[PDB]
């Protein structure tokens, strides 16, 4: 109807009818909203005048009028000015509309002021009425008795107080397992919703306090927090809890988890602290990781299944006198035979290996160290017929055995570092012969591996002497070895020298070697790697633009921040430098490991553009991103890329499919058997190009890798955490197109998947079924399979803490720890 | 036999409901549910009318009801009661569903999803009353029953879209009862009718339902116009929010037609003209739409005489709408010729008809436009023309009077002449050759931008239905 | 019975099951079909649609006449009366 009688009351000059007007307008404010909005400034004049006690009422009218107009922003300001008379409309069946917009607005303000300082609860930028309506909303959730709703709004509002109260009161120990359950849900949502480190750090470290009050709880949950922040003090305090218990089985269990998940530098200092706490020396061997290697060795010795007719077939199809062909077969068999020191490849192909020469025979010597990766006690024994002191026949063997010895001892080679260093210092005072250059070449890649994640400034200095020689192939290798040692340090001296030596040289090999090693050095600092990215992207050189892309990749690896991916997308299309376009698209995959669901949609575009290098990096983006569980779509997008005319795309497309489906079953997705024959079919054919036969054959060895026992674990599900080793191997592997030896680094992305049960007293469609079958302990188990296994209700081996449901070593309690039981012998035990 | 006929009608309705129930269990949506819902409403409108007055009643009884089944039955008692097909086997079922409102489950109360069902039983009772063509108390009872049910709890997005279509029928049946036989309580209850409609629009704002918002805006404009509360509607139309995203093209036709009414009253004849052509091009050619078109064409002729533009004679002849439009055809000839005497005859001959459509108010403003159109014809025909000659032609008074008409008339620019009062003639300013002026520049710019705007609308629309099909499995 | 050019909206829109109710609602909102109300309302049937040849039924094309008065009787009177003035000049 008309609002006209109502306007007249305001205008009427007596006090009394002006008080009544605000009441009358407000009753039917949802009927006459468009009418009274024109004359809303009359009502603002009555708010000024102090002859009303309905000032609060006058303000309240304004809110309802501005919501119906369209501006929600203005309504909440004046709702807050009204003060009270806004707490009666939070549960009506008509109007809660003005209230809900307040809950939204506090979240916007909350983000902005938290970053300056954690406190913002005493700022005048936040109205006191605003805090009240927010609070009472979260209380209503608790009256309904779901805390998931209450915690969810508290995360957005950057509240430390309310999240502290809910978990505090959800401790009462009427089921310890249930208390932990509610913390798990929030830990997941923290990672996937909050991409701001400050707030997220505060929540994680706070969650620790609730876990550690309970006397019984899942301590995997305590460890999750420790690995995300990488504070050795929280790590130590966590072990300190378990030392008051004096319980061996737990301490051994979580130590197995920690070495894989956290960084190598975290472990190197952490053990020292624990030594001066006082511990058992067993735990401290396990933290170095030497036991842990032995347990994995045993799993692969026993269960590996390899194809000897395939070894013959590749040998027949691809020639040892044909140097490209010989590279493919050496690499391919090595990945298949990987994870146990087996000599079957050497004896079968004993005349075939020698027929090659140049860098291909260098590749062949280092493929031995792919097969014999690990086996620490025996590492030197199997490499000794090649090593200098009885090798002088070929310079490729002498240097390439040192490279292959580096793979065996990668991340465990602290003693080995000393031995290889003698060799380098000798050769870095010389410019070398061509005997010496090849020999020094493989020493430099190798020591990178042995001293990885050690932070040896001794090694950085050692290799700085080689760079200064200006030796052609030795200097490219020196640069790579420096980057591998100083991974995740962000040291400024090292950064400065390599970046400048690029201009000093005219060698493309060397310039490239620095550019991609600089990426390793800035691993995981994200926007403190930013100053470098600016320098490298603004550079006139194409090579520094090639490496700048990889610097983004490793810095923001495992985090899908909007900024990093934006820059990489732009660089790729807008450049007309073939090497650069390829590199930028590969880099995306690292950044988006967090959400591999999105990668096939984003890079569907890029495969659509029909440029070869662009298409090459796009296959590599799918392969790296999706290297875990298989996606039907990922397969489909790659499939015509095995048919393209350009043969460089064909190589990438099949290698990517092999990374994606690494050990799945052909009853677990029936595309596994089909795709396997597709690689084989190209090889069988000799009417195709050698580029294509090379692509299928290398991919075949990756596909069968481990004997089909290992899978690539980009992000562990043991704690939901990034794996440093997996990232490092893959970026080195993408250099295989520019130097073939570097293929072997993919072994660092193979992490063995199995559940290994251990006695904790001397250390020896719709898949699910309600009808079990029994599975033996120390057989192959996948991340996807694990969640359906649950220890029997009456079981003689029961874990001390309810099972994690993902692959790795889990200590069991044995009810009779001294009665005989058949054991599987450990590789440690077999020797000594 | 008799049970078979009511059972068949029921089974048609069930498949349509079940389709939507499945769709809203995955994720509530707006447009995919509506297309089905519109198809069901057609079938119900046809079956209620043609097949007895108790085929609605069978359904209402068959499902669980808060108290609706008894309120339905009441309406039927008055026009010769029904009692048949309400015994078990019309009430021992809740009608094939998988488990979400199935017989076994609902009776057992392992679930109860009366949510969707209640809104559809409302849809039937509104359809059934307009089919009967009856009004009295039955209207009142329909108003009372459904409104607070829907206001004692918030609706889901799907349920809000059913209840927008009920509001139109409540409003229409109240307004027809006043027009059959005016009453004195119809007037006081109209304030009540008025209150609910605007309060509804706020309710729909929070649910973010595009199609619910548009249909209520159409109702507020119509409701003001029959009450003649144009003042309040003038504030409303400069403070709207209408979307054209998901709305049906009937809603869009109506919306533009309402504007043309209010605008014409405010003495905007240039904006009114643009919008009335919009309303007609959306509407079909059908006899379904016939009455919408007649009222629209009545207004369309009227706007042109208000401008000085003067409708086509062809326009009446190409349509078969001649006899409805007979009074505007006599006005068209009158204003063109300049004959006041012809005009005065037309408005006395047809006064009653014009006053029915409430377009008579608009028609009296045309007594002015004869005089002003008459002076524009005389300034075209003679460049310079004495004052006396005008007085003879249009049957006016002194020359001093005629001077005043022109002084006012060129403030709008209708005549485009100027008076010399010491030279004793009227001299028009047109002598075209504006292509030697800078005018066409301005014009071509505008047409180019008009083209750019149609390009843009082409872009967003072309790919949005394409996108639904390519995502959807049909392989 | 079609508004502007009859073929232009006959091809523009056609029936759907989906639209059919909404259309009926539009004609009811105005309250009638408004072409069968009008004969009863006036209490006559057409004779004033018989004003001109084109008005009754469109079986010709438009002339742009609206009174259809023969203009031969006036042009004949001008012709003879003018001659006589010149004869008496």
């Amino acid at each position: 109807t008309t609002a006209a009688p109502l306007l007249a009351l305001l205008r009427e000059n007596q006090d009394s009818v002006k008080t009544y007007a605000l009441e009358s307008i407000n009753n039917v404010v949802d009927q006459l909203w468009s009418e009274i909005s024109n004359e809303l400034p009359d009502i603002e004049a009555l708010y000024d005048d102090d002859t009303f006690s309905d000032r609060e009422m006058a303000a309240l009218i304004a809110s309802k009028v501005y919501y119906n107009l369209g501006e929600y922003e203005s309504a909440v300001k004046y709702a807050l000015a009204a003060k009270d008379r806004f707490d009666i409309d939070e549960k009506s069946q008509f109007v809660e509309t003005i209230v809900s917009k307040s809950i939204e607005m506090y979240v916007q303000e909350a983000s902005k002021q938290y970053t300056k300082d954690e406190q913002f609860y005493t700022k005048d930028i936040i109205d006191p009425k605003l805090t009240s309506i927010f609070e009472r909303m979260i209380e209503k959730c608790l009256k309904a008795s779901e805390l998931k709703l209450a915690l969810g709004i508290a995360l957005e509002g950057y509240r430390l107080d309310i999240i502290e109260s809910a978990l505090k009161s959800k401790l009462d120990q009427d089921s310890t397992s249930e208390n932990v359950k509610i913390i798990n849900y929030l830990l997941t949502l923290a990672i996937t919703t909050v991409t701001n480190s400050k707030f997220r750090s505060s929540i994680l470290r706070k969650s620790f306090d609730f876990l550690m009050n309970m006397p019984n709880c899942d301590y995997l949950t305590l460890n999750k927090v420790v690995v995300n922040l990488n504070d050795a003090g929280l790590a130590l305090q966590l072990f300190k809890k378990l030392k008051e218990e004096n319980d061996e089985g737990l301490s051994a269990q979580i130590a197995f988890d920690l070495v894989s998940s956290a960084s190598q530098q975290l472990l190197e200092i952490l053990v020292t602290e624990l030594t001066a706490q006082g511990y058992d020396p067993a735990l401290l061997n396990i933290l170095s990781g030497l036991p842990t290697c032995d347990y994995y060795n045993t799993f692969l010795l026993n269960n590996k299944n390899i194809d000897i007719g395939l070894l013959n077939k590749s040998k027949s199809s691809l020639d040892g006198k044909f140097s490209l062909f010989h590279t493919a077969v050496s690499v391919a068999n090595g990945f298949m035979h990987a994870g146990t020191t087996d000599n079957s490849f050497i004896k079968a192909n004993l005349p075939w290996l020698g027929k090659a020469q140049n860098w291909a025979k260098f590749t062949a010597t280092a493929s031995l160290g792919v097969i014999h990766k690990g086996n620490l006690l025996e590492g030197k024994k199997v490499m000794a017929p090649y090593l200098p002191g009885s090798r002088a026949s070929s310079r490729f063997i002498k240097g390439g055995s040192l490279y292959g010895l580096g793979l065996i001892y990668a991340g465990f080679g602290r003693d080995t570092t000393d031995y290889l260093k003698n060799i380098i210092v000798e050769n870095s005072g010389t410019s070398g012969d061509e005997d010496v250059d090849v020999l020094l070449h493989g020493a430099s890649l190798g020591i990178g591996l042995a001293a990885m994640g050690s932070a040896n400034i001794e090694v950085y200095e050692a290799l700085k002497e080689v760079l200064y020689n200006d030796s052609a192939t030795s200097g490219e290798a020196a640069a790579l070895g420096m980057g591998l040692c100083m991974l995740g340090t962000g040291k400024p001296e090292a950064i400065h020298d390599m970046f400048t030596y690029s201009q000093e040289t005219q060698h493309g090999n060397i310039t490239r070697g620095l550019a991609v090693g600089l990426a390793l050095i800035n691993y995981g600092r994200q926007e403190l790697a930013d100053d470098l990215i600016t320098k490298m992207l603004a550079s006139d050189e194409s090579l520094l633009r090639y490496g700048g892309a990889f610097t983004i990749a490793l810095a923001y690896a495992g985090t899908g921040n909007n900024s990093a991916v934006k820059r990489l997308l732009h660089v790729a299309v807008s450049d007309s430098n073939d090497d650069v376009r390829r590199a930028a698209v590969i880099a995306l995959g690292f950044v988006l490991l967090r959400d591999y669901t999105t990668v096939p949609r984003i890079v569907q575009l890029l495969s659509k553009s029909h440029n070869a290098h662009v298409r090459c990096g796009t296959a590599f983006a799918l392969g790296i991103a999706c290297a875990g569980k298989g996606l039907q779509s990922a397969i489909d997008v790659l499939d015509p890329l095995t048919k393209d005319p350009v043969d460089f795309v064909r190589q990438a497309a099949m290698i990517a499919l092999s990374m994606i489906l690494i050990q799945q079953t052909e009853k677990l997705n029936p595309q596994v058997a089909d795709i396997n024959k597709n690689f084989l079919s190209v090889i069988t054919n000799k009417h195709q190009e050698g580029l294509a036969k090379f692509g299928a054959c290398v991919a075949q060895g990756i596909m069968n890798a481990g004997g089909r026992n290992v899978t690539i674990q980009l992000e562990n599900a043991d704690t939901g955490t990034l794996d440093t080793k997996s990232v490092v191997g893959l970026v080195m592997f993408s250099q295989f197109w520019y130097w073939f030896p570097l293929a072997h680094f993919l072994s660092l992305s193979f992490t063995p998947t199995t559940v290994i049960g251990i006695r904790g007293s001397d250390q020896a469609k719709n898949k699910y079924s309600s009808k079990p079958y029994k599975v033996d302990n120390m057989t192959r188990i996948l991340p996807q399979q694990s969640r359906y296994i649950s220890f029997i209700k009456d079981d003689r081996f029961v874990p001390v803490r309810k099972f994690k449901g993902n692959n790795g070593v889990v200590v069991l309690r044995d009810r009779e720890p001294k009665e005989p039981v058949a054991l599987i012998e450990t590789v440690r035990q077999m020797k000594d | 036999l008799h049970h078979s006929e009511k059972k068949y009608a029921e089974e048609d309705q069930v498949q349509e409901l079940l389709k939507v129930l499945n769709e809203i269990s995955k994720t509530t949506l707006t447009l995919d549910p509506r297309y089905i819902w519109r198809s069901l409403k057609d079938l119900s409108s046809l079956r209620n009318q043609e097949l007895l007055n108790a085929e609605t009643l069978c359904f209402t009884v068959n499902v669980l009801y808060p108290d609706s089944s008894s309120f339905k039955k009441n309406l039927l008692k008055f026009i010769t009661s029904n009692h048949k097909s309400s015994v078990p086997g019309s009430a021992e079922l809740r009608n094939s569903y998988p488990a979400s409102f199935y017989s076994v489950n609902t009776e057992k109360k392992t679930i109860e999803v009366t949510a969707e069902i209640n809104c559809f039983m409302h849809l039937l009772v509104q359809l059934f009353l307009w089919d009967s063509k009856e009004l009295e108390q039955l209207v009142e009872f329909n108003r009372k029953v459904v409104i607070p049910n829907l206001l004692c709890y918030y609706n889901l997005r799907s349920l809000n879209l059913i209840n927008a279509k009920l509001w139109f029928y409540i409003y229409l049946s109240h307004e027809t009862l006043a027009r059959s036989s005016e009453e004195i309580n119809s007037d006081n209850q109209n304030i009540i009718l008025r209150s609910t409609m605007m309060k509804f629009l706020k309710i729909a704002s929070l649910k973010h339902d595009n199609e619910t918002k548009a249909m209520l805006i159409n109702l507020i404009l119509r409701d003001f116009l029959n009450n003649g509360e144009v003042d309040s509607a003038s504030d409303f139309i400069s403070k709207l929010e209408y979307p054209h995203t998901d709305v049906s093209s009937s809603l869009e036709a109506r919306y533009f037609f309402y504007l043309s009414k209010i605008n014409a009253i405010q003495l905007d004849y240039s904006t009114a003209n643009e919008y009335i052509i919009a309303a007609i091009r959306k509407a079909p050619h059908n006899s379904k739409s016939l009455g919408f078109l007649q009222q629209s064409n009545k207004l369309h002729c009227c706007i042109q005489l208000l401008m000085g533009d003067i409708p086509e004679l062809s326009f009446f002849h190409q349509s078969n709408m001649q006899k409805s439009l007979l009074p505007y055809y006599h006005l068209t000839k009158a204003v063109k010729l300049g004959d006041l005497k012809k005009f005065t005859s037309t408005i006395t001959k047809y006064k009653q008809l014009l006053l029915k459509d409430d377009t008579y108010q608009l028609c009296v403003r045309l007594r002015s436009n004869v005089i002003k159109t008459g002076i524009r014809i005389i300034s075209l025909t003679y460049k310079k023309i004495s004052l006396r000659d005008i007085c003879l032609k249009l049957n006016l008074d002194s020359e001093q009077t005629v001077e005043y008409m022109v002084s006012r008339a060129i403030r709008d620019g209708v005549i485009e002449a100027k008076i010399n009062h010491e030279d004793g003639f009227i001299e028009t300013t047109e002598l075209l050759n504006i292509y030697d002026s800078e005018d066409p520049q301005q014009v071509f710019d505008e047409r180019i931008k008009f083209a750019n705007q149609l390009h843009d609308e082409y872009l967003v629309s072309m790919r949005y239905p394409e996108d639904k099909k390519t995502q959807q499995n049909e392989k | 019975m079609s508004t502007d050019v009859a073929a232009a909206q006959a091809q523009s829109k056609i029936d759907l099951t989906k639209k059919k109710n909404e259309e009926i609602n539009k004609k009811s909102l105005e309250e009638d079909d408004e072409f069968e109300d009008f004969p009863i309302d006036t209490w006559a049937n057409g004779e004033t649609i018989k004003s001109n040849a084109v008005t009754q039924t469109n079986i010709w094309e438009e002339n742009w006449d609206d009174v259809e008065v023969d203009d031969d009787f006036t042009n004949e009177l001008k012709a003879e009366l003018d001659r006589y003035k010149r004869e008496n000049q």
